[PDB]
RNA sequence: UAAAUCGAGAG
């Protein structure tokens, strides 16, 4: 089930000495309080500066094993899937946290009101994105 | 001495060989040049062994 | 000191093509590549096998024991 | 070794086929680690390698006594020049393919023609 | 799901040359591990003829024995390989060469003086008689039944000009070798190409239109039929992607440092075989191609 | 000098000196020249760098303050000196070619390199002293590469199909 | 004595590349007193690497 | 000069004390030229065929025993594995050296027959059989300043070539290269001495030299940077990649991992197409090494590339192994190799030795397979500057046009600015010169 | 004794398996792991050589159950044999045209 | 079958 959902509006991308993969800096439109940095591999999903993707953090997809047809996933409403596991929270201030995944190396680090993030834990995590 | 290459070779030694060797038993030796001393010329030395030749020495 | 039956790197033969490429550079005012390139020498690996042969066998030929001089 | 005191034994006779060969088809008779140059500093050979592959490709023989070039025109520019007006590239590399799995390798490999 | 089906429908050749010694064609849409299988066979697996053993009865020259031997070993035989078996390592060196598995080249050269020589000549042909020996010396001994099959096409050195051997008068070479079927993977000298390698298409995309003057410097980076200026309007496009080398001299200008790519069609291979004389090299191909269905199959048929 | 050498005017002209030519740069002319003489006097690298009236001479090449074997090592002002030191003490070591009346030799013990080569990139001295009748190695295509995992410390992989074709073969 | 560092340089030259400063690279070579220098530096430290092996084995016997 | 006596004979180095006493020659030991060799599993040696066929040991014939000893004897002493010699329970020395196949059958039917004789009834024969791979052996490379320096090595025999083949990691103890480079291998010929190899002289015990307890074990060349390489972001790897890379390695048949079946991960990223991370390689390589019922490593260290190295933002200068996962930075020299608090030494520490020479071993032959499907390469192009490089190098280096001068100028305690050939400063630099301690301030300041 | 089923690897279910094939390099290794890797059934396959001085090869097969590891590769050497055998109808076809 | 001394090398 989804633990997180919002919609980010990219700042930044910078290559940063990498061929395939980039930063991410983006801002929420809907809450002020909500940024978040992600390292994503751009040689599949391309983004660029001002583009707005819709991010959902989710627990399950509803061991691995390749795809089949008719295969029912939370994947298919997304175009960029990644899988991976928290291993830090943080506390920037009062009412602000600041949560840290790794995919598989990829650094992504979420920065919002406790609140919002109340649903995220330290344990394994499906990242995805849209448009 | 004064063979050219080609009576060098005659005579089965080499198309340029060289010489500066004995062959001493079959075997080549050469002599090594060594460095020593220029010849009169007179040149101030400051050597402590020279305290050892005896008391009373500089 | 013979020159190679074949190039060491790829093994094609050019033990076939050293007195033609004599040959082209003398009878020919030709440069070593002109004639490398007449022989169907192409890669550098087969270029270097006839470029640079020294051909040591002839100054061996010269000391004879079975003939008197 | 090398007439740069790149001393080393033999370790294995790589079969040819499991040996990395290049767009023209050749593949080296010798493999030096390139782990070898920069506590060593032997730069000459790296250039020794880049006029050794220019003159094979051209049929000419540089001359390589030192001090003949200068900062200004390094004997880099002008091997590479040489490689260049032949069709390989300014830098010596070629694109291998590792000879294994048959693939690609990852970025244009280093070689040329050493004494 | 894939499935024979979908590569024998995907699969293609596109042969661009065809000799007798060098054939270059295109396989598309094939994986690497085919392709270099099938490179690795032609190289390494498939059989040959070549003189493996020498029997020497004399030999006062300048070369010593074992050079000679080597030599004699690594010159191409122009005989099919079909046309014998396999030798028996564990058969009795007395038994083990038979008409049918071995074929038997002599060499009997002995060098004299010439007398007639012209006065004043330094050349070697004028001076001495048989003073260079060569491949095509190597006379054929069919000994058996071999004296009837092999009559149609006898055996010869693909190259006759290989100089095996310089004399000078009084010394000769007389010397036997026999020759076996082999493998290119157990000594250099079975491999029946001369050689054998494929190479991933190039692939040159024009990020960015290069329309102008600068094309002609974007068509000057390439070998020449490669890049050419759009006859309409003044613009460059990839006439021929297989006539440039990997060069990456484009990648060396700032000018076109950010409108354009440098990439491989991964599928697309381009075979040159090159052969030694003894097959050609579409038969080479095919005898690779078939030795790896045959492996396959014994691998197959045996119990686990 | 101030508490320098011993002043004086000294002429030698016996045996045993030590000599070696400069160029006299008035006249242009060839000048002999000793170590006693020299470590007074001016001589310009390269004609480039003469300065005016604080050098005498010049040298016809910076070459010939080098041995032959050290004039014999390809680009040798781009390695690193030890390298170009072992590589003089390893030239004297290869298995090259000793001569070529080794018929009528009867030495204990020879090496002798099959198939030598010519170098593609050698000094202009290589001809001078007709090193080509004395073949020493080979030309090789040579990959620096990080390949094969078999040559890391100080090793090197030699092509096996190479090797059965003659690459390195000697008596 | 004259106060020269290498026969090419006038005695008690105020210079860098005089006392031994190498300006230059191995990508793009040395100058010949360049190369001088640095050979008696390479000289020096082969010397030093022969006589440290001789230096140190004593202690560790006595200690031993 | 004159002949020595009875004194001169003991005295000094090559007398009798320290040159047949402290120091002697000994029987079953071999010496040779090393070349490296990866697949050899870190613990191992691996000795040629001449060496398998001369070297023995002799096993005492048992009940358990005759299944091996009797195809030895059959297989004399020119067919590795084989015997060369049987020892009758009397001390009868039979060589079988100048036998036939069938007389060495003969010989081989009565190893285990009891014996007839009343003084030697609680003895048995003893076959002095090849080297095997289960037997240990000393390796030992001059001078041996420190006890490190000679190890114990399981014995592999190998089939083609007359040197020694070592694996890399041993390179840091023996302070070994191949260049040509020989060393000594002593066969023990007794189990008490067997022992004492494959436990105290072990190569296993000897992660840690006791100078100062650290790490004398590692990758060393290539391998490092083919995990720089591997662990970086950029190393994304398709599914058959993925698995041919971790099969590569941890072959579940050679003792290699602990689950008999190769346990894999789900991709880092699932769509649009799967694909693993190298450092998910690194995970499931520690994951299939390390045993079960026992739970990850976690670590955080650091390595040696700076994070400004990387591009803006990067922590890839810090590593992060959680529950047994990488999860950030790069392996580097400082994680294997012979390098404090590294993910090698914390396996060392946690797991124990024979887990780290393991996981040694393992990461070896990944980035040897790394290695040989994704080259690794230097060349002049590397060597360069750019334009502006070139052109800061020249300005900055047209600065020191002065230094020597001011130097001096300091030195002669001139005021400043002075020309090169002013006569007082020529003067006092004369005088500097002839005086070895103020050309020692001289030589110092500039 | 061509190829050899490891005991030290086999499962009693019999869906992982390891099979060692003397007079092996990486070109039928390499080849067969692919077009097995094909198989959908097939969870994990790979080939290993033990040591390049030797002829031996490895591959490991392991399913996701209802098929074995020798039945895969069964199926992988017959999808071998028929890429080899298209590929070897179109060079010939080819062939006859030029 | 041995021993010194000299010389040349390798790490
Ligand atoms: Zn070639």
């Amino acid at each position: 089930n989804t633990l997180f959902d919002d919609i980010f509006q990219v700042s930044e991308v910078d290559p940063g000495r990498y061929n395939k993969v980039c930063r991410i800096e983006a801002a929420s439109t809907t809450q002020d309080q909500c940024k978040l940095t992600l390292d994503i591999n751009v040689e599949l999903f391309p983004v660029a500066a001002q583009d707005s993707l819709t991010v959902t953090i989710a627990s399950s997809l509803n061991s691995w094993r390749p795809p089949q047809a008719g295969d029912r996933s939370l994947a298919d409403d997304y175009d960029y899937v990644m899988y991976g596991t928290a291993y830090k929270f943080e506390e920037v201030s009062k009412d602000l946290i600041a949560v840290y995944y790794s995919f598989g190396g990829l650094l992504m680090r979420l920065e919002g009101n406790y609140r919002n993030l109340n649903n995220l834990k330290q344990e394994n995590a499906y990242l995805l994105i849209r448009r | 001495n004064k063979m050219s290459p080609y009576e060098l070779v005659q005579h089965k030694e080499e198309s340029d060989e060289i010489g500066g060797y004995f062959i001493v038993n079959g075997i080549e030796k050469l002599i090594r040049m060594l460095i020593v001393q220029r010849r009169n010329h007179p040149m101030a030395i400051i050597r402590p062994s020279f305290a050892n030749r005896g008391a009373s020495y500089s | 000191m013979i020159v190679p039956v074949r190039c060491f790197s790829c093994g094609k033969v050019v033990g076939d093509k050293w007195e033609s490429y004599l040959n082209l550079l003398q009878e020919d005012e030709l440069d070593e590549g002109t004639a490398l390139s007449r022989l169907g020498l192409k890669r550098y690996c087969c270029r270097r096998m006839i470029l640079t042969h020294v051909d040591l066998i002839e100054k061996f030929l010269r000391y004879n024991p079975l003939e008197k001089r | 070794s090398s007439r740069h005191g790149q001393k080393g034994v033999c370790s294995r006779k790589w079969p040819t086929i499991d040996m990395p060969f290049s767009e023209t088809g050749i593949q080296p008779d010798i493999i030096i680690n390139p782990h070898a140059f920069p506590s060593r500093m032997t730069i000459g050979m790296f250039v020794e390698s880049l006029a050794g592959k220019a003159g094979a490709l051209h049929g000419i023989a540089q001359d390589s006594t030192p001090w003949i070039f200068n900062e200004d025109d390094t004997p880099a520019d002008y091997f590479g020049e040489q490689l260049a007006k032949a069709g390989y590239n300014y830098h010596g590399n070629e694109p291998m393919y590792s000879g294994a799995t048959g693939e690609e390798l990852r970025a244009d490999i280093y070689v040329g023609v050493v004494y | 799901e894939w499935n024979v089906e979908k590569f024998k429908k995907d699969f293609e050749v596109n042969i661009s040359s065809l000799d007798a010694r060098e054939a270059n064609f295109d396989l598309i849409n094939i994986d690497t591990s085919i392709a270099n299988a099938f490179r690795r066979i032609m190289i390494s697996e498939v059989p040959s003829v070549a003189a493996e053993y020498v029997y020497f009865f004399n030999n006062t020259s300048v070369i010593q024995d074992e050079v000679l031997a080597h030599r004699i070993g690594l010159v191409p035989l122009k005989v099919d390989p079909d046309m014998l078996t396999w030798v028996d390592s564990n058969l009795p060196d007395d038994e083990k060469f038979t008409d049918e598995n071995t074929i038997v080249l002599s060499l009997n050269v002995k060098c004299t003086r010439n007398p007639d020589a012209p006065k004043g000549s330094t050349d070697p042909k004028e001076l001495y008689n048989n003073a260079h020996v060569y491949a095509r010396d190597l006379k054929f001994e069919p000994q058996g039944r071999q004296s009837t099959t092999f009559a149609d096409c006898p055996v010869v050195p693909a190259d006759p000009d290989i100089l095996l051997a310089k004399l000078r008068p009084g010394q000769e070479i007389s010397l036997k070798a026999h020759c076996i079927l082999g493998i290119g993977g157990d000594h250099a000298k079975f491999s029946p190409v001369s050689t054998a390698s494929y190479r991933l298409l190039p692939q040159i995309n024009i990020l960015q239109p290069i329309k102008g003057e600068s094309a002609r410097r974007f068509q000057k980076c390439f070998p020449p039929g490669v890049i050419g200026i759009d006859e309409g309007s003044d613009e460059a496009y990839v006439k021929d992607a297989r006539k440039d080398t990997v060069s990456r001299e484009v990648l060396r200008y700032e000018e076109f440092a950010d409108k354009v790519k440098l990439g491989r069609v991964r599928n697309h291979f381009i075979f040159n075989v090159e052969s030694a004389g003894a097959m050609t090299p579409e038969e080479i191909f095919f005898k690779s191609v078939r030795i790896l269905k045959n492996k396959a199959e014994y691998l197959k048929n045996c119990p686990i | 000098s101030t508490r320098g050498q011993y002043p004086g005017l000294y002429l030698f002209g016996g045996h045993s000196r030590m000599l070696r030519p400069v160029r006299y740069l008035p006249l242009d002319k060839e000048d002999i020249v000793g170590p006693f003489e020299q470590v007074y006097m001016n001589i310009a690298v390269t004609p480039q760098e003469i300065q005016n009236n604080v050098h005498t001479h010049v040298e016809f090449t910076p070459t010939n303050i080098l041995s032959i074997l050290a004039n014999l090592t390809p680009f040798s002002d781009f390695n690193q000196s030890p390298r170009n030191m072992y590589q003089c003490q390893m030239g004297k070591q290869t298995m090259g070619t000793p001569g070529v009346a080794l018929c009528h030799r009867s030495d204990n013990k020879l090496y002798r390199l099959q198939t030598g080569q010519t170098p593609i990139v050698k000094a202009n001295l290589y001809d001078d002293y007709g090193m080509d009748n004395f073949p020493n190695g080979f030309n090789a295509v040579v990959a620096v590469i990080s390949y094969t995992g078999y040559d890391m410390d100080d090793a090197m992989i030699i092509n096996k199909s190479a090797d059965e074709r003659g690459f390195g073969y000697g008596t | 004595v004259s106060g020269k560092t290498l026969p090419s340089f006038k005695p008690y030259e105020t210079d860098a590349m005089a006392g031994g400063y190498v300006k230059g690279r191995f990508y793009s070579g040395i100058k010949p007193q360049e190369y001088y220098f640095h050979c008696m530096a390479g000289r020096e430290g082969l010397i030093d690497t022969a006589v440290k092996t001789s230096r140190s084995g004593y202690l560790q016997r006595c200690l031993t | 000069v004159p002949i020595p006596g009875v004194k001169q004979a003991l005295e000094k180095k090559e007398g009798l004390f320290r040159k047949h006493m402290m120091g002697k020659r000994v029987n079953y030991a071999a010496r040779s030229v090393i070349s490296p060799d990866p697949n050899i599993e870190t613990n191992e040696i691996g000795v040629p065929p001449v060496f398998a066929v001369k070297l023995t040991y002799p096993e005492p014939v048992t009940a358990y025993n005759i299944a091996e000893l009797r195809q030895a004897v059959i297989n004399g002493p020119d067919k590795w594995p084989g015997a060369t010699q049987i020892q009758n329970e009397d001390g009868s020395l039979v060589s079988l050296i100048g036998m036939s196949v069938e007389q060495r059958k003969a010989l081989a039917n009565q190893l285990l027959t009891p014996s007839s004789n009343v003084s030697t009834h609680t003895l048995n024969k003893k076959v002095y059989r090849h080297i095997k791979n289960r037997d240990v052996v000393l390796m030992n490379r001059q001078p041996t300043l420190h006890k490190a320096s000679m190890m114990g090595h399981k014995v592999r025999v190998l089939p083609n070539e007359k040197t020694l083949r070592l694996h890399y990691a041993n390179t840091g103890a023996y302070n070994a290269d191949f260049d040509g480079d020989e060393m000594n291998m002593h066969f023990p010929q007794n189990e008490n001495a067997r022992a004492e190899a494959l436990n105290l002289a072990n190569t296993d015990s000897q992660y840690l030299t006791p100078t100062s307890g650290s790490p004398v074990r590692g990758l060393i060349q290539d391998h490092i940077s083919a995990g720089v390489w591997l662990t970086s972001k950029d190393s994304f790897f398709t599914r058959e990649q993925y698995q041919q890379y971790i099969y590569g390695c941890i072959r579940p048949e050679d003792g290699h991992t602990t689950r008999s079946k190769i346990v894999t991960l789900p991709p880092t990223i699932f769509k649009p197409y799967p694909l693993w991370t190298g450092k998910q390689i690194i995970t499931t390589v520690l994951l299939n090494v390390t045993p079960p019922d026992m739970p990850g490593i976690n670590l955080i260290s650091k390595n040696k590339i700076k994070n400004e190295y990387w591009g803006k933002g990067s922590l890839e200068n810090e590593v992060l192994f959680k529950d047994g996962a990488l999860l950030c930075g790069i392996l580097d020299k400082s994680q294997y190799g012979a390098s404090k608090y590294g993910i090698v030494h914390s396996l060392h520490e946690v797991y124990g030795p024979e887990v780290a020479a393991k996981v040694l071993s393992v990461l070896g032959r990944l980035f040897t397979n790394y290695i040989t499907a994704t080259a690794f390469t230097c060349g002049m192009d590397d060597l360069r500057l750019t334009a502006e490089g070139n052109k800061w190098r020249t300005d900055i280096l047209k600065t020191s046009v002065d230094t020597g001068r001011e130097a001096a100028a300091e030195v002669t305690n001139l005021d400043k600015d002075t020309p090169a050939d002013d006569p007082e400063l020529l003067k006092r630099l004369q005088e500097i010169l002839r005086d070895n301690n103020k050309s020692g301030i001289l030589d110092a300041v500039t | 004794e061509k190829i050899k089923l490891l005991t030290q690897a086999t499962s009693e279910d019999g869906t992982s398996a390891s099979f060692q094939i003397v007079e092996e390099d990486h070109t039928l290794g390499n080849a067969l792991r692919y077009v097995i890797m094909k198989n959908p059934d097939v969870e994990f396959c790979g080939y290993s050589i033990p040591h390049p001085s030797e002829n031996l090869l490895n591959i490991r097969i392991q399913t996701y159950g209802e098929t074995t590891a020798v039945d895969a590769l069964q199926k992988g050497l017959k999808d071998l044999m028929d890429l080899c055998d298209v590929v070897e109808s179109k060079f010939t076809e080819k062939i006859k045209s030029m």
